[PDB]
């Protein structure tokens, strides 16, 4: 059934597997392998190998991992190991196979061999990302991880929005909630139409406003409104923009927003219609709770 | 049987059809050479998967 590959097309580009429950992830890998082995028709080679490594990384995500070696050996045929992906696969293999730190130093000189730019900028961008991902296991957690990002981020590559997005999390959790607003603005700089940076940039303002002065409370809430309304222009059924509009309207409730509550309620009930799955549970919960 | 202009209607008695056919086959074989090669090579090398 060729409809299957549609999800797979999503799952490569979206990395949907990353935030999946191991129960449904285990279902996903089982549901995958049947179509991977059976429905071998009409799909490109590039899609083939993107699906093949995405099988590898699902299998490493799976709790059984010996099949990861199988997929890697079969995928090691093409372009040797020099591309960014096989650097990733060999590093995560060497790091998981014995829980040895070794790959980093074997990757360390690699970046010192990237001093000549032996590979593309995106490659050692991703190497910087995954070596830091190693190092945050070396140093199990700290705020200085972001400080490490700075020597990697503000010196070498502002352009990766993922870096500023991740930095926002570590600022937002316990750090100052204002530098997340700057960084999320920088995310908007990189891509015009990120409509989830739009919801988050309003949420961080709202959480900042919860601990601010009254005039700053109204100022930040008003800016949060105009950012959540900026969410809405990019989508109709976007649950988080409409919801965050309705939330600050619940907080404020003043006459013109009461009309926008009626309009947002019609749209949010349309969202909380069963066209949407599971997300509807969170949407309805806030709808009917208060 | 006489031809004023030389024969334009008759196809020929004397085509080198074998040369034409072989050149067509040269086209087909060069397709067989390059298509798996170039498709794999360029798509996978420029994507650096």
């Amino acid at each position: 059934k060729d409809l299957v590959r549609e999800k797979l097309l999503t799952i490569m580009n979206t990395k949907a597997y990353t935030q999946f429950n191991p129960e449904q992830l285990l279902q996903l890998e089982n549901e995958m392998k049947i179509y991977m082995k059976s429905g071998d028709s009409a799909l490109t080679e590039g899609n083939y190998f993107f699906l093949m490594e995405m099988l590898f990384y699902v299998l490493v995500y799976r709790n059984q991992d010996v099949d990861a070696q199988v997929v890697y050996n079969t995928l090691r045929d093409r372009l040797g190991e020099n591309s960014y992906k096989m650097v990733i696969m060999k590093a995560t293999l060497l790091q998981i196979n014995g829980n040895d730190k070794g790959a980093i130093e074997y990757l360390e000189n690699l970046l010192n061999d990237d001093l000549e730019y032996e590979t593309d900028f995106v490659t050692y961008v991703s190497i910087a990302k995954k070596l830091i991902a190693i190092k945050t296991t070396s140093k199990n957690l700290s705020q200085e991880s972001v400080l490490k990002e700075v020597v990697a981020l503000t010196d070498k590559f502002p352009l990766d929005a993922e870096l500023w997005w991740y930095a926002s999390e570590i600022y937002f959790e316990m750090g100052q909630f204002e530098k997340a607003c700057y960084c999320l603005e920088q995310v908007l700089c990189i891509t015009p139409f990120n409509y989830a940076c739009f919801g988050r940039l309003s949420e961080t303002l709202y959480y900042e406003a919860l601990r601010s002065k009254k005039q700053t409370k109204t100022e930040l809430l008003e800016k949060a409104l105009k950012n959540a309304l900026r969410s809405v222009e990019l989508s109709e059924l976007y649950l988080k923009g409409w919801a965050l509009v309705n939330i600050i309207s619940r907080e404020l409730g003043r006459n013109k927003q009461n009309d926008l509550i009626k309009l947002s309620a019609s749209k949010l009930k349309e969202i909380s219609a069963k066209s949407n799955n599971k997300d509807k549970i969170t949407a309805e919960l806030i709808l009917n709770k208060i | 049987r006489i031809t004023p202009s030389g024969q334009f209607d008759l196809m020929s008695p004397t085509f080198e059809k074998g040369k034409l056919l072989i050149t067509i086959f040269v086209l087909l074989v060069i397709t067989y050479f390059i298509r798996p090669s170039v498709s794999n090579k360029k798509l996978k090398s420029q994507w650096l998967i």
